[PDB]
C-alpha cells in the first residue's frame, strides 16, 4: 500500500499564470526505471478526466498546458498558461503496485477580480407558510473571495441558531461564486417578530449590504 | 544405426532452412506455431544427440562432456517447463508454452483477444498498420484500421501483468497507419 | 466513441447488498479491462477493483476483498459490481473506467434506513417587486426530499445561460435544494418559466409554473 | 567414425538453444554477429548431414532421397550466395551477406551510417526508442534521443533503395519516446 | 519517363472556400499497393515547401487544411479552409521512378472583394534627367483583379512602344496586386512635349482613373 | 534545425562550367542524400539527381547525365554539385533539398557573356504633389544592371510595412526594378527615408537619401 500526499491542499492561481500541484509518494514506485503516475480533472458532478498518465504522456484530446514532472518519490503537475475552464479537482493516482491508491486531491481555484455580491431576499412562500413552517432565504450571486458571512436579524437583534448556509463550486464561466443562506422557523414564532433582515459583510467594500422586508409588508 | 539419425538431423536442419528462408519473413499463425513447434523439439534433439554421444561414447572424456552437456540441457529444458506453467498459472493460455520467450502479449482485435508471444515487453510497444492489416510486435495479427485499433492492449508475464493504453495513432498513405502503445499501469500479483 | 452507462443511484437499506450495473458501448466489451473507483465523501478517490472481462479474473484492494465482487456479463455487455454488506462508509459515488481515460456517470449509493420522502416543489418569484430593471431572478426550491440526487432544470433546458443550482444541504435527514434564474425584464413574463424537479428515486417528475402574486 | 559426428551436431544445437534462450532478447552486436555466423553455417552442416547421407548409400531409397535433398539445400545456399552478392554489388557493405534477408535498413545514428539487416522493409519503419536507446525494427543501434532521431532513414535491398521520412516523434515518459518512418520516396536501381 | 498534368493552369478560390488541384499522371506511380505522390508549395522568392508526402501524409507544421487525395494516375490536392497566405504555386512530384518529374505548378489566387486601384505618378527624377534620359513612372497599389490595362498619354496622343510594365505577385497580407508602369525616353525628345499622362482602364470601375502633370509645372 | 546555405548569385559565361556549393548544418552531413533540383524560367521544377554523402553514389536524371556531376565534402560539410559546358538553357535557379522539407535558398545562375553592369539607383519623390493626405508614395528605381538578383530595402529594413518590391524587367540585356513605400504625411519628410540597394555579383552596396525637389 503507497501513499500519496499532494500539497497544497487547495490551490489559488490567477489566469495565465502557472499552477504547481505536488504529489509526494510514500514510496519509490519507480518500476523499470520509470515511474507509472496518473494525474485526473474532476469538475463537480463529473467523473474524473485523465490528464497525465505515465508521469509525463499527456492523454488525447487534453490541451497542451498540463506537464507532469518528477521521478522517484516526488511528482509534479503544472498547468500554464491558466485559464478559467481549469478550476476543478486534481487527483494523483500510482499505477505501479495494487492497490493504485489515488492522492488526497487539490481544489484548484481561479483568482479573478474582486466583484460585490448580488444580494436577493425571499420571505417564505405562502404554500409553504400554510404547512406549519417557514424559511426565509437569501441569495448571493457572482461573488468573489469565497470567504464571506451573512446574518439574519430579527426585531433588532441578530440570529445564529437555524441558519443553513450552501457554497456552490467556482463556476466555469466567469470564475465567481454563490451563497444560499437559509433561517427555518415554526409558525408559532415567525408571527410573533415582524422585521426579517439579511445582510452581508464582503472584502469587497466596507458598506454592509443589506436586505430586509416585513411580515405586514406582504 | 547412426546413419538413420543422421538423415533425421538432416531434415531437422532443412525444416528451419526452410522456415528461415522462405517462411522467416511470413506470420502466418500456423505457420508461427509450426516455428514454436520446431524450436521446441529442439530441446530434445539437443539432448538425443548429447545421450547418444554419453551411451555410445567414444573416450570417457568426449563421454564425459556429453554427460555433463546433456545435464546442461535437460536443467535448461526443465527451466523452459518450469516457466511456461508458471506462466500458464496466470494467464491460462496454451500460447505459455511457446520456446521461444516467457513473456505474452494480449492484443483486444475482433472481439476475442489475440494472444501473442512477446519477447522484450518493454515501456513502449510498437503497432503498425500495414494495408489495413495490423502487426504488434512482429505478431500480423489480421485486419484493422487505425479507427478500429485497440485502445488497450496488456501484456502478460510472470507475477506481472503490464497495460498499455494506446497513445497517438497516425494515418499514412490511407489504409496503411502507425500507433503508440506507452505502458500505463502494472498488475503485479 | 467510447460510453460507459451505469444505473441509476438507489437507496439501500444497511446491511443489504446491491449490484452496480456497468453498461458498455462503442468497443468490444470483452477487449478491455473494467476498473472500478469509489469516490467517498465527494473527494477521496479510492481504487476497488478491476476485473477482466474476456476470461474472468479480477483484482481488488485489499480493503474492498469481500466487500466488493465483479462480475460481467458478455451477452449484453455489462459489467457488475456486487457490494456485499452495504453500511454508512458505502456512502460513495461509484464509478467504471477502462483505461482510465473513459467513465460512467457514476453510482450515486445511499446507505440509509430513511424513508423515501417525494420532494416539496415551490416556485418563488419577487411579487411586489417594486423594483423591475432589466435583471430579475426568479427561482425554484426542493424542500425535503431522500434520497439523492435529484435534477432541477428550466423549461426543459431550453434555458442554459445564468442558471444555478445550489448544492442540496442536510437537516432532519432530508435534503434541500434551491434553483435561481437571472433574466431581463424583457422576458418576464412574457415568456413562459417553469421549474421541473425529477427525483428518480421516488420516482417523481414534477413541473411547476412560476406565477406572479 | 561418425560418433565425433554426432558431438558436433550437439553443440551446433546447443549453440542454437542458447541464442535462442539466453541471448534471444539481446541485441549486442558482436552477439548478433554470432547469430547470424551461426545462422551462416547451417547451410553447409544442412549439407554435411545429406552429404554423409548421400556418402553411406547402404539402400538406394534413403541415399536418393539424399542426393535429391542435397542438391534442394545445395541450390537454396547458392540462392542465398547469388542474392547477397546483387545486395553486395548496389549497398558495398558487409552486412548484406547476413543468411536471414536480402533487404538492409540503413540508419544514420552517431554520424556513420548503421546499417542493419531488414526482415519485412514495409511502408511504414516503427523506431522505438527507450530508455534514451533507439532500437529500429528489433535492432537496438544505440543511445538516441526523440530530438536526435534520424530525419531520413534508408532501406537498401536488391534493385530497389526505398527512402523513409520521419513521420512524427512522439516522446513518452521522458527518456523513451516513439517515432514512425513512413516511405516517402524509392531509388530503383 | 512519366509526365504529370497538372490541372488547372492557375486556379481563383474565394476566402474559407475549397482549392481543389488535379494531377494526373501519365502512367501509374503505384509501388507496392502504394503511390508515393509529393506536394510542395513554393511562395515567390522561396525555395518549394514540402506539403504532402506519399500522396496523402501531411508535414510536420503544415497546416491540417491541405489534404492529398486519389489513387492509380489521378490525384488531388485540397485546400480547406483557404487563407490569405495560400497564395502560392503548388506543384506534384511523382516520387516513384527515376526521374522523380515535378508538374507544371499553379498559382493559387485569392478571389477577394475587388478593389480600386491608388494610382501615383513620378515625373523622371532632375539626376537622371541631367544624365542624358529620362523616365515616367505610374504606380497601381492595392487592385484587383491582376488583369488591368494601363497607357501613357504625350501631348494629346496615347503611346504604345516604350512602355514596359512590371506586375507583382500576390501580396500574402491583403490578396492584392501592384503595376509599375515605366515609359522611359531620350532627352532629345523629353523637351518636345510637354503633358505626360498615366490613366488605368480597371474592372473596378465604368470611370478611367487618370494622372497627368506638365513639364513646365513643374 | 537543419539548414542548407548556398552560394550567391552569379554570371556565368556561355560555354562553360560552375560549381554549386551547398553547405549543410544542424545535422550530420552524411546522415540523409542530398538532392538538387533545377527550376527554370521560374515554374519548371526538374530533378536533377541526388548523391548519399556517406559513401558518395548517385542518382541522376537521364537529361543531366554528362551536365551535373554531384560531389560532396565530409570534412567541410558540403555538397557540391559542378554544372558542365553551361547553355542558355541552364539560366535556372538550382536548389538542394536533403528530405524535401529542408531546402537551401537558391543559386540564381546567369548563363550570359555579358559584363557586371552597376546598378542605377534614383529616387522618386512626389515634388510639387499639391496633395498631401495622409498616405503618400515614394519610391527608388533601381535601372541598368546585371546580373540579378538585387536586394532593395528601406532604412536598413527599419521599415517593413507598406512596401512593394516589383519584379525586374529585361530591355536590352539590363534587368530593372522598383521598390515603392507608402507612408503617411506625419512620417515625411520629418524621418529620413533611404533606399538601400545592393547588388553582390557587381560587389556593390549603394545608399540614396530621397529628398523633395
Ligand atoms: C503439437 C500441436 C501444437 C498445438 C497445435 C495447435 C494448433 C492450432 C491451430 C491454430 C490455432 C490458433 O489459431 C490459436 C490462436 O489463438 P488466438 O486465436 O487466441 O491467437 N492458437 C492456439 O490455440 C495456441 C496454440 C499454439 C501453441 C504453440 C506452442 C508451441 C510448442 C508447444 C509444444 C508442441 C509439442 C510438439
Ligand atoms: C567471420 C566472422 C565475420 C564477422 C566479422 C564481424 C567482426 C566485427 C564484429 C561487428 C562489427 C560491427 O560493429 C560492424 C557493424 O558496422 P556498422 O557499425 O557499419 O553497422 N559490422 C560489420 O562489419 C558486419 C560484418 C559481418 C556481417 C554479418 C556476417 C554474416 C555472416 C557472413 C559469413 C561469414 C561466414 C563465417
Ligand atoms: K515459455
Ligand atoms: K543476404
Amino acid at each position: 500500500d503507497i501513499v500519496m500526499t499532494q500539497s497544497p491542499a487547495s490551490l489559488a492561481v490567477s489566469l495565465g499564470q502557472r499552477a504547481t500541484i505536488s504529489c509526494k509518494a510514500s514510496q519509490s514506485i519507480d518500476y523499470d526505471g520509470d515511474n507509472y503516475m496518473n494525474w485526473y480533472q474532476q469538475k463537480p458532478g463529473q467523473p474524473p478526466k485523465l490528464l497525465i498518465y505515465t508521469t509525463s504522456n499527456l492523454e488525447s484530446g487534453i490541451p497542451a498546458r498540463f506537464s507532469g514532472s518528477g521521478s522517484g518519490t516526488d511528482f509534479t503537475l503544472n498547468i500554464h498558461p491558466v485559464e478559467e475552464g481549469d478550476a476543478a479537482t486534481y487527483y494523483c493516482q500510482q499505477n505501479n503496485e495494487d492497490p493504485y491508491t489515488f492522492g488526497g486531491g487539490t481544489k484548484l481555484e481561479i483568482k479573478r477580480a474582486d466583484a460585490a455580491p448580488t444580494v436577493s431576499i425571499f420571505p417564505p412562500s405562502s404554500e409553504q407558510l400554510t404547512s406549519g413552517g417557514a424559511s426565509v432565504v437569501c441569495f448571493l450571486n457572482n461573488f468573489y473571495p469565497k470567504d464571506i458571512n451573512v446574518k439574519w436579524k430579527i426585531d433588532g437583534s441578530e440570529r445564529q441558531n437555524g441558519v443553513l448556509n450552501s457554497w456552490t463550486d467556482q463556476d466555469s464561466k466567469d470564475s465567481t461564486y454563490s451563497m444560499s443562506s437559509t433561517l427555518t422557523l415554526t409558525k408559532d414564532e415567525y408571527e410573533r417578530h415582524n422585521s426579517y433582515t439579511c445582510e452581508a459583510t464582503h472584502k469587497t467594500s466596507t458598506s454592509p449590504i443589506v436586505k430586509s422586508f416585513n411580515r405586514n409588508e406582504c | 544405426l547412426l546413419e538413420q539419425w543422421n538423415l533425421v538431423i538432416g531434415f531437422l536442419f532443412l525444416t528451419w532452412i526452410c522456415l528461415l528462408q522462405f517462411a522467416y519473413a511470413n506470420r502466418n499463425r500456423f505457420l508461427y506455431i509450426i516455428k514454436l513447434i520446431f524450436l521446441w523439439l529442439l530441446w530434445p534433439v539437443t539432448l538425443a544427440c548429447f545421450v547418444l554421444a554419453a551411451v555410445y561414447r567414444i573416450n570417457w572424456i568426449t563421454g564425459g562432456i556429453a554427460i555433463a552437456m546433456a545435464c546442461l540441457v535437460g536443467l535448461m529444458w526443465l527451466s523452459y517447463f518450469i516457466a511456461s506453467f508458471r506462466l500458464f498459472a496466470r494467464t491460462r493460455s496454451m500460447w505459455s508454452f511457446n520456446p521461444e520467450t516467457n513473456i505474452l502479449l494480449n492484443v483486444p482485435l475482433h472481439g476475442t483477444i489475440l494472444t501473442r508471444p512477446l519477447l522484450e515487453s518493454e515501456l513502449v510497444i510498437g503497432a503498425v498498420i500495414l494495408r489495413g492489416h495490423l502487426r504488434i510486435a512482429g505478431h500480423h495479427l489480421g485486419r484493422c484500421d487505425i479507427k478500429d485499433l485497440p485502445k488497450e492492449i496488456t501484456v502478460a508475464t510472470s507475477r506481472t501483468l503490464s497495460y498499455y493504453k494506446l497513445g497517438a495513432s497516425q494515418r499514412v498513405a490511407g489504409d496503411s497507419g502507425f500507433a503508440a502503445y506507452s505502458r500505463y499501469r502494472i498488475g503485479n500479483y | 466513441e467510447v460510453q460507459l452507462q451505469q444505473s441509476g443511484p438507489e437507496l439501500v437499506k444497511p446491511g443489504a447488498s446491491m449490484k452496480i450495473s456497468c453498461k458498455t458501448s462503442g468497443y468490444s466489451f470483452t477487449g478491455y479491462t473494467m476498473n472500478w473507483v469509489k469516490q467517498s465523501h465527494g473527494k477521496n478517490l479510492e481504487w476497488i477493483g478491476l476485473i477482466n472481462p474476456y476470461n474472468g479474473d479480477t483484482s481488488y484492494n485489499q480493503k474492498f476483498k469481500g466487500k466488493a465482487t465483479l462480475t460481467v456479463d458478455k451477452s449484453s455487455s455489462t459489467a457488475y459490481m456486487e457490494l456485499l454488506s452495504l453500511t454508512s462508509e458505502d456512502s460513495a459515488v461509484y464509478y467504471c473506467e477502462v483505461i482510465n481515460t473513459y467513465w460512467g456517470q457514476g453510482t450515486l449509493v445511499t446507505v440509509s434506513a430513511a424513508k423515501t420522502t417525494p420532494p416539496s416543489v415551490y416556485p418563488l418569484a419577487p411579487g411586489s417587486a417594486a423594483q423591475t430593471n432589466s435583471m430579475v431572478t426568479l427561482g425554484c426550491l426542493v424542500k425535503g426530499y431522500f434520497p439523492e440526487p435529484v435534477t432541477v432544470t428550466w423549461n426543459s433546458g431550453s434555458l442554459s445561460s445564468g442558471v444555478h443550482t445550489f448544492p442540496a444541504v442536510l437537516q432532519s435527514d432530508l435534503y434541500t435544494l434551491s434553483s435561481s434564474v437571472t433574466v431581463p425584464s424583457s422576458t418576464w413574463p412574457s415568456e413562459t418559466v417553469t421549474c421541473n424537479v425529477a427525483h428518480p428515486a421516488s420516482s417523481t417528475k414534477v413541473d411547476k409554473k412560476i406565477v406572479p402574486r
